[PDB]
């Protein structure tokens, strides 16, 4: 247990979190990794919402057991991607060449940037002989170009990403683990862990509940809201749940371990990458009963664009498979749903006009001609007017 | 590789390893117990001054050995046992009896 | 006691103050450091107001007892930060790479500027082996990136800073020591130490007390006042005092051990870093009682933004946790207070119109409405009409 | 001098020789059975802590005795027989059998 730490540090693995461990996941990211010892050049996709906590779990999954490093894999290489430029997918590998290199001849490191991608690639798989059965953690992939090169480099990869629309790049053994929103029961544990008045009183239990709903189970913004519960008095938690329904994530922004002071700053990046036409879909998501199972047609009303309509659904599925902005279900009827955290980002992230503009369009097609059945009662989005009442 | 404890020892007991010691004396015993290489011994064996052979022996050594065994099991044989005794004393005031290292084995040389 | 000096000099540690030493703090910065011999990668935050003297005491401790260097830690690395640019948090470590390097191969020092971070970081923790029990002193951290990188470098850090809002980034146990304003009794000692007339004329006594009150324990300013009383004549101290209530710190500015001629030059930097909206809170904090315990509502009157006045408190707390710009108290009632030194800076720097504008609004709130009880007597601003007449 | 077996024993049974033992107790019995010297007993007899007297007793001892006899024949007499029994057990699981551990794990 002292050799790991040597290997973790040198593979640039981040300090594993300690005060609260997501058992079921870390224990699911280790299992799947053990199962892959023979199958060479495999992808493991630890994909989730933004700030949803994926990267922390890889820190823990490679830090709990003594097996993953030493027993199952000899060495670790953990590199943060976050590449957007077209030079980024090449630059990552230059940083993965020196990583793999010896402590000796970092002095001799040449003008590596001025070389062909056929040389950096050959140059890597030429020195990759030394370390066999080596896995490479690619914290935060945005570009499918990374997934491309890697498969050409026959690598063993753990991958933390938000958009799961890039695995398509790999024709291969792709296995997946989704970092969901923190379940209700779990959250409690998270709070207690960091030191905080637990739900006890009635009005307060009912007051502690509201909190989770707002963050809609989100560790990053569940942290930011605590690093701002400085007094730790319930009376001060209530002072703020308010601040939220009037300032979005912005007011709650509190500097913390997340590279990001605000979640809106994160999600930005999830709204830039979006297909130009898919981007327009995000704006209308705002005007919608937050956190409600609602039909496709009721959505067809606000969303831009035929005798047969199925284009609304296509946008809602794509948008749901790229930052996990929207949540769609199959049964009983094809319906999607927005999440508060995913909702406040837009409420403060869209043209103040386009909100009101969109509300008028929904009311127009409104007249037309948990078991919600907007089949004879869509005429009245009043069940959701509780939200629609808001500008 | 060693670590802070095992390297802090080679450093604390340094005022001493300079007054009486010689890396040429240990090269044969270490090419042997499998902790060196025939370039290693070349590099430390052809050095004009001893503080050179010593600084290279302590640099090269901290990288090669899985532990600080094959250097106590040498100052013993080399009639420099007043050395291997000091270092074994230091390694003992860490694992078994903690705390006692600073008052006992560290301060009497300030 | 001759080996220390070798180690102090090479670790670039500044010489500790001799003519006046604080046994309580220096003796509290050494204690906490000894307690961390067993612990690894820890942060010690010696945080205080600008000019309090944090940096002087760190060196003081380091050089006093010889146990810290030799007994508790093998070597010392003391580096001044003061980084504002985004390249600064990287540049600090380039200066911390060569520090850690051997006297040999400073010749071979490569084009370190053109190196990837993941390399400077790996390159540092790759040579950090040859450095058992290393204590790094980071005199003057402003950015949290240095705190960030450091935690990734599993370092042992003493830290001198003004803002204690970045020490919290680190998700590891952290020990704090606050450099308070110099207590009344202490000050006396400071003067006698450098030299000053002994209490003789009851009035002279009283006047010296008033002077120590003004400079709310800011040795930097205290030094500024001292250096500039050359006549060492009381009759000239009373000439100097006046100059203050008419020229702020500006007139008192003199060459001192401080990198800064004027304290206002220092505090500047504490007003630039400030949240844009927090900057104005401070800007409107100028028109306030100086060194007087005053209620939150009385403050709600001058500060920008239903029964949501709490926003005033949030600004006053944040502003107080950024170089100790404010001094909020909890009991009996939530009240803050300004300090003269903190008062002469803003007053002589901020807009007079804002000062007036603010002084006009206060009256509106008034009409709407040490054991001060502005609960039935806030209507009256005549209590400090002495301070109130000045503008 | 002893050897690796007899010295590996003084080392293996070390967690124990620290909890209950004292070199002052054995100095008289060893200046006697001819294995010490009046400077030896001086050196180990004037030591502030016991871990000092113990580390010097185990250092000095490993050089002086032709064997590990006059130290089993002592923990017996000193009511510390739970010690001399452990060490005699260890010397036997090597004296009566030609097989051990090899270079392994
Ligand atoms: N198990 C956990 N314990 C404590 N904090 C957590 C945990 N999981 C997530 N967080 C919060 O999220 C921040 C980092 O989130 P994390 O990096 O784990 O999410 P992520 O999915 O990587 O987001 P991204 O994909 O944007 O990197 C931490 O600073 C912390 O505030
Ligand atoms: N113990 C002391 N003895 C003498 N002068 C002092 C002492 N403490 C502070 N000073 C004054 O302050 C100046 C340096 O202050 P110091 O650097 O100690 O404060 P600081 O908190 O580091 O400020 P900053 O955070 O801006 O570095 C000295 O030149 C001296 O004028
Ligand atoms: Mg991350
Ligand atoms: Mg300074």
């Amino acid at each position: 247990r002292q050799m790991l730490d040597r290997k973790l540090l040198l593979g640039n693995v981040p300090k594993q979190m300690t005060c609260y461990i997501r058992e079921y996941h870390v224990d699911r990211v280790i299992k799947k990794l053990d199962e892959m010892c023979d199958l060479d050049s495999f992808f493991l996709f630890l994909h989730g919402r933004a700030g949803s906590g994926k990267s922390v779990i890889a820190s823990q999954a490679l830090s709990k057991s003594d097996q993953l490093i030493g027993i199952n894999y000899d060495s670790i290489v953990w590199l943060k991607d976050s590449g957007t430029a077209p030079k980024s997918t090449f630059d990552l590998f230059t940083d993965i060449l020196l990583m793999l290199k010896s402590e000796d001849d970092l002095l001799n490191f040449p003008s590596v940037e001025h070389v062909t991608s056929v040389v950096l690639k050959r140059m890597i798989c030429n020195a990759l002989i030394d370390r066999p059965n080596t896995l490479f953690v690619f914290d935060d992939v945005v570009q499918e170009e990374t997934i491309r090169w890697a498969q050409e480099l026959r690598l063993r990869c753990l991958v933390t990403t938000r958009d799961v629309e890039i695995s398509n790049a790999a024709s291969q053994t792709c296995e997946f683990i989704e970092v969901t929103s923190l379940e209700i029961d779990e959250c409690y544990d998270f709070l207690e862990a960091y030191g905080m008045p637990m739900p006890v009183g009635e009005k307060e239990e009912d007051v502690l509940n509201k909190t989770i709903e707002l963050s809609s189970g989100n560790p990053a913004t569940l942290m930011m809201f605590f690093k701002s519960c400085e007094p730790k008095t319930f009376e001060k938690m209530a002072q703020l749940n308010n601040k939220l329904e009037s300032r979005g994530l912005v007011g709650v922004e509190c500097i913390t371990p997340y590279s990001y002071k605000s979640l809106a700053m994160a999600l930005q990046r999830c709204v830039e990458v979006l297909s130009d036409e898919d981007r327009s879909a995000l704006a209308f998501a705002v005007v919608m009963p937050p956190g409600v199972d609602i039909p496709v047609k009721l959505w067809s009303c606000v969303i831009p664009v035929e005798q047969l309509d199925d284009e609304v659904a296509d946008r809602l599925k794509r948008l749901s498979k790229r930052g996990a902005l929207l949540s769609g279900k199959r049964m009983p009827v094809l319906t999607f749903k927005i999440d508060h955290i995913i909702h406040m980002f837009l409420k403060h992230v869209v043209d103040a006009q386009t909100i009101a503009n969109g509300i008028s369009i929904l009311e127009q097609r409104l007249l037309e001609i948990t078991v919600i059945r907007p089949e004879d009662f869509p005429k009245f989005m009043q069940l959701h007017q509780k939200f629609y009442d808001s500008l | 590789m060693l670590c802070e404890i095992e390297c802090r020892a080679l450093s604390t007991a340094h005022t001493r390893l300079i007054h009486d010691f010689e890396p040429r004396d240990a090269l044969t015993y270490l090419e042997g117990k499998n902790i060196f290489t025939e370039d290693h011994s070349e590099l430390i064996s052809k050095m004009s001054t001893r503080l050179e052979r010593i600084a290279n022996f302590l640099r090269i050594y901290r990288r090669q050995a899985s532990e600080l065994g094959p250097l106590i099991d040498f100052f013993n044989y080399n009639n420099q046992s007043h050395l291997a005794d000091f270092l074994e004393d230091y390694i003992d005031f860490a694992i078994n009896e903690p705390d006692l290292l600073r008052p006992v084995v560290i301060a009497p040389q300030f």
